[PDB]
């Protein structure tokens, strides 16, 4: 699966709810 | 379910689950032809206990303590106990498997017994 | 109360325990309708999101 | 089939991970506990359990006294390491692990005896083909998908940092921090005890971990947000305990992750992970400081507080000289960043070659991983 | 064979039928509880 | 060699019961009550005999004084005890105890001699070749069929609440208080004085216990009840006494069990079964629980009070905080569940490894019962 | 000269007081409170409401019994008022208004505590200054030496501190809750097992002059279990109150083992030699050879006859052999943590610490955490 994605830097496993404070 | 491809880890990893399922059932049923037996699904079949001691009676080649009779929860983890010993008996490495893992029914611990079972009566 | 029937009270609470059964019976439909509903929100909200 | 892919373990001091070669996200996750039964069983006939691995114990917390086998990233306990490595092979892998190569992690800086056990327990007990053992701030480069960068990983053991300059690594820059996770849970501990909740055993340390997790981040400005706190009730978060209590965290949401910043709250009189980052730079050559500002990775769990990339970008520009920009490259999969890229090595064709042979550790004993990796 | 047995058993069904409404209406309702816990904060993180 | 089955014997405060292993109800249910002759004169109907055991003795109430061998679930009379194992044994089984296994039941909390006494006592003068002590509240969990949950006993000499998960028994949490059916007979006699009527000897208390044991009921609301008591009387009921005289008892039903709620009637400080059961789940850990609240089994004879389970689940759910689920399990045997878990538990094929044997008691003299049970 | 301030120790169990300079206490009570049971029908008697200290303590039958501090906690403020306010006016008949006065407390406890001891002696006693000290600096004072480790323990809470050339480490602090009131539960507990039942409050200080007269810490446990199995030379006989007599027996040393297995309570703690050494191996290496040698003892659930001899023991085991331990256990060690304090309101720059009345009015019940330790 890695062979197939160009950059695992822009990856989601999940929502993550990333920046929730503020 | 949503909330199984909510995540990219479990649903991988039971998108491997089913189709392992699927061939331990085919596996487990050639042994049960034999005797007037079937395992129309693996999770369900295995609660009572009774229908691995009927397994390990045809792979192993000699016969098992009976189970003892009654319908409580107590009884089926004795049948599962007994199986369990047995196998512990036999000098196969089982570790993280107790009674109550099977009669709660979690999937991954059925499947390592599966799994175990198949690699060490080989 | 001096006067009173035992059949009249046996027959009030009969009514009262259909209304019980009742009762419980939209609290169900009730809630699975809004389950459904809220369900269906988050997850729309979800993809949008991402 | 010919080539067959070999699956990676990355075993840390929190949790452990495993997966196959070629997939993008690891098969299993779950943490490095093994639990034992304090009580005594008083029914006859559940069925015998001497032992819990993972989240087993986790579901029967408390019944249990849970053991970490794992200490500071060094391997206390070897017995338990046979548990965990039999549960993760056998139970949640379902494979046999005597048709596969294993690739492993451990931390830059640690006893030699460390890396020559696993290596003798993976070749006599398991009967493993071959094996590979890895930095994980190394193949942290590899998940990023860059070959010039500085990477700081800070794990529930250890937190180490390391520069790479394209592909040549400088191993008289490499700095280990003995600051970490488990440090901050204790540290959680004894403040929530100045709220009046007392929090003793080790079933109920995973209880403040999850506090720790779920309501805590790192202030952009500390002595602001004590003026803040102390001003009015407005950052202010209720927990729920496991039997019905209710908590209230208040101001100690950010006074957990601040000790990763300044030591000085636990005693230690170490720097921070921003001096420990610039101090990394500052011992490698004049011509590459410049590549390194513009590439600093973070990595591990302890790095996903909310906001902590801007106070680490800010510190950083406070110490450096003003003429350079900083960006802080913190991807939103860094937990299972050390995990990702260790699959990317199992994948190339040309790392066949660097595999330790079982022919090789019969004719050299369990002293070749010295030699043979890195 | 009787009407009074018939009332008997007819009263008795209807409320461990109700017994085991309130029942599943109590968990559907906790349960529903949690999901609207869930949602409401991903729409203010949307905005 | 199966024809060989064991007798399971619940030896209560207030009646025996005896039976067969394997059986779904015990075979003899009778009082345990050894009948002396009067001072007064010689008697009517005896000759030779001593004593009168069993519901022989109760019959013949008016020519005897009655004496109850067990006080407090203690043991004060072993020859009363042997007088009622003989009884037992020799005509209402009608079977050898030579050639039968034999099970008792024990309160948790006791005199460490206890056990002793009664293994040598069935030993030496019963000649059994394998016997067992078990606990009642185990027994209790037996019956009701799960392996986790919280067991409130109250038989007719003691109170005891211990907690049980996952087969694991928590001796720290489990608690004894003293009331019992005897307690609630004497106020029952103390406030049945003020209308008129006085019961002074044993008969009137056998009298005044069958007039408990039909009579009074456990109310809902103990203000609102005693207003709508004070309001009309709907609430009365008439008793037939021996003599031929008919009784009216009126307010004082819900008054004799109010004294398990509130035991201030009695004099003593103790607290109520409902905070006995509330601070047994506090001693517990933080996670179990949630488990704990979900399963209060009942059990005992004193329990039979209707309404009983919608007060003490009203009381709890008062105590306990408004997020957890409470629920009461009463099973309507439950008056034979101490006995009916015991039929169970000799019927487990793991069991027979249990068994105290003759000749272990032969060396090992009666200190055996401490290391081979709980 | 100044006007002697005044040294009152808050104990969980006992309350003392005096003042400062003397060598002594001058006042000495149990810190429980009391409330009628019963009824009274004679017309015409007393009409108090609560009894305390050992007016409470003389009449037990008609009373129940409370301890306003339990754990190193107070959970009711009334009963504390109550409680100072016979220390004062009754125990030492003195003006507070006129005094300034120091107290003591446990190092790890909730927060807010401090404040309403400071909210409570400004306001209703209305004290020109107070101070607030924790109990094993106080210890280590009336010790004599400046460098060495303080292990505490009464009823209501255990702690160890260590010490360097008068430098606290903060880090190393360690608290344990097992203490004298878990002691006498599970000798109450474990005096079930002979027959004898104790249920009620006033029961509850029958075992505990039990548990003070006829225990002792054996050396050896698994030793003494078999002496005491094979012989009845170790038992002892006491008198009730009523005039019965019993016989305690084996129960005299196993109820001081708890202290150093906390399994017998269920607890999964470590005893206290294992929690002596764990703050010890907290330090750095350099200060660790000093405080080896100078373990000082406190507190008046360390007046076991035989704890000194286990402890020492204990730690020897633990330590590497080339370092010698020393145990320091005074022999009035009980009143310690007043002893220091009455050594501390007598210094000279003690006078600079006070926390003054103008303060407290000025920056509100919030100054004690900038001015006390
Ligand atoms: N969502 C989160 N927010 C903050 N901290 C977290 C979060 N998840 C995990 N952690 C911390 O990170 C640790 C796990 O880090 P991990 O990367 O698993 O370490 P390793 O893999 O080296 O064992 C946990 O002990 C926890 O303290
Ligand atoms: N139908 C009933 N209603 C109310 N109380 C009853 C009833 N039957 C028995 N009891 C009470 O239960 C007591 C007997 O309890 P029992 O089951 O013998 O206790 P044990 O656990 O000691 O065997 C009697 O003294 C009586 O007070
Ligand atoms: N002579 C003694 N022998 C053994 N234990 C004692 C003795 N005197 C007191 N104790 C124990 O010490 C406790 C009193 O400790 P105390 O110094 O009052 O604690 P604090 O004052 O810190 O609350 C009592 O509960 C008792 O259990």
């Amino acid at each position: 699966a890695i062979l197939d994605i160009e950059r695992p830097d822009l990856m989601i496993y999940e929502p993550h709810f990333t920046y929730s404070l503020l | 379910a949503r909330l199984f491809e909510r995540s990219r880890i479990k649903a991988l990893a039971d998108e491997r689950e089913v189709v392992q399922k699927k061939t331990f059932t085919k596996w487990v049923n050639s042994h049960l032809a034999r005797v007037s037996c079937r395992i129309t699904d693996l999770y369900k079949d295995l609660r009572d206990g009774r229908m691995l001691i009927k397994l390990l009676e045809v792979l192993s080649g000699e016969m098992l303590p009976k189970p003892t009779k009654g319908k409580m929860r107590i009884h089926c983890l004795e049948n599962v106990d007994k199986a369990l010993q047995f196998l512990k008996e036999q000098r196969v490495h089982l570790e993280n498997m107790g009674s109550h893992d099977i009669v709660d029914g979690n999937h991954r611990l059925v499947l390592g017994l599966i799994w175990t079972i198949i690699l060490r009566f080989q | 109360m001096a006067g009173i029937t035992t059949i009249e009270a046996v027959k009030r609470k009969i009514q009262v325990l259909q209304q019980q059964a009742d009762d419980a019976e939209e609290r169900a439909e009730r809630l699975q309708r809004e389950v459904e509903g809220e369900r269906r929100a988050r997850e729309q909200a979800e993809a949008e999101v991402a | 089939d010919d080539d067959i892919a070999a699956l990676v373990v990355d075993n840390g001091s929190g949790m452990c991970k495993a997966g196959f070669a070629g997939d993008d996200a690891p098969r299993a996750v779950f943490p490095s506990i093994v639990g034992r039964p304090r009580h005594q069983g008083v029914m006859v006939g559940m069925g015998q359990k001497d032992s819990y691995v993972g989240d087993e114990a986790q579901s029967k917390r408390g019944i249990l006294t849970l053991k970490y086998p794992i200490e500071h990233g060094i391997v206390t306990n070897w017995d338990d390491m046979e548990k965990i490595w039999h549960h993760t092979f056998y139970n949640e892998l379902r494979v046999a692990p005597e048709e596969h190569p294993v690739l492993l992690t451990e931390a830059p800086l640690n006893p030699k005896a460390n890396r020559e056990k696993m290596t003798q327990i993976m070749f006599e007990t398991f009967n493993t083909p071959a094996m590979y053992v890895a930095i994980q701030a190394v193949l942290s480069l590899y998940a990023s998908g860059r070959t010039t960068g500085i990477v700081m990983d800070s794990g529930d053991g250890v937190t180490h940092t390391v520069p790479i300059y394209e592909g040549y690594a400088l191993p008289h820059a490499i700095l280990r921090l003995d600051l970490a996770g488990r440090d901050l849970t204790d540290y959680l501990m004894k403040i929530l005890t100045e709220r009046g909740y007392s929090f003793t055993t080790t079933a109920e340390r995973e209880i403040v971990r999850d506090i720790k997790e779920k309501l805590c981040y790192v202030a952009l400005d500390f002595e602001q947000e004590m003026a803040t706190a102390a001003s009015s009730s407005s950052l202010e978060k209720s927990y729920e305990l496991p039997d019905g209590q209710v908590i209230t965290i208040g101001n100690e949401r950010f006074r957990c992750p601040e000790a990763l910043f300044q030591p000085s709250f636990l005693g230690m009189e170490s720097c921070g992970i921003h001096e420990t980052t610039f101090n990394s730079i500052m011992k490698c050559d004049v011509d590459i400081r410049k590549d390194l500002y513009a590439n600093t990775v973070l990595s591990g769990g302890t790095t996903m507080y909310p906001g902590i990339a801007d106070r680490m970008q800010k510190e950083i520009t406070a110490l450096a000289p003003s003429t350079m920009k900083i960006k802080i490259i913190a991807p939103p999969e860094r937990k299972y960043s050390v995990w990702i890229g260790g699959s990317i090595l199992a994948s190339l064709s040309t790392f066949q070659q660097m595999w330790i042979s079982k022919q090789e550790y019969d004719e050299s004993g369990p002293s070749i991983v010295h030699r043979k990796c890195f």
